[PDB]
């Protein structure tokens, strides 16, 4: 702090400022298509012969 | 390998037929030693020049060859350089070996072996 005899009126003080920051977000989109040809086939699970 | 069969048909597993080898009881005697060529189950087999099985194979040779000779009747396949069990001494049927060409009727067949303690015949 300034000092400032008592007498006289004191000291103006500056002060700051602001600064900012904006952002987008990105975008994602998997996807599968479930033919027969990949649901039909075994899975290990099954037993053999008759799954 | 996947990928499913859509068409209907008629499905089949085959089929299966014994290999009945034997045809009498004059008592087994089976050996083993080094192949020289690619031999089959049951396949009858000589033995080369060197000493190694060989799948039978009348006249080779000029003096008849040693591959000419039977000697045993293969008991599992091979590749040449391993091991083959066979076969010296039963009993076999003359239809379950696997025979050379041109050594068709069990007449052949047999004289392929009646100096030995091998014998081949039908099955009733």
């Amino acid at each position: 702090a300034p000092f400032v005899a008592p007498n006289v009126q004191g000291r103006v003080i500056k002060e700051s400022g602001y600064n900012t920051k904006t952002f987008k977000p990105a975008y994602v989109k998997p996807k599968h298509v479930i033919d027969p040809n990949m649901i039909i086939p075994r899975q290990p699970g099954e037993a053999l012969g008759t799954g | 390998t996947s990928l499913p069969n859509y068409l209907a048909g008629n499905g089949d597993l085959g089929s299966w037929e014994p290999t009945q080898i034997f045809a009498g009881e004059a008592d087994i005697v089976t050996e083993g030693g080094a192949a020289g060529a690619d031999i089959e189950i049951y396949q009858v087999i000589a033995k080369n020049a060197a000493g190694a099985m060989v799948p039978h194979d009348p006249t080779a040779t000029e003096v008849p060859a040693p591959q000419s000779v039977a000697i045993g009747i293969a008991a599992q396949p091979a590749k040449s350089g391993q091991n083959v069990p066979y076969y010296i001494g039963g009993v076999f049927n003359h239809a379950a070996l696997g025979w050379h060409a041109s050594l068709d009727t069990l007449a052949k067949r047999q004289a392929v072996f009646d100096r030995t303690n091998i014998h081949i015949g039908n099955l009733y």
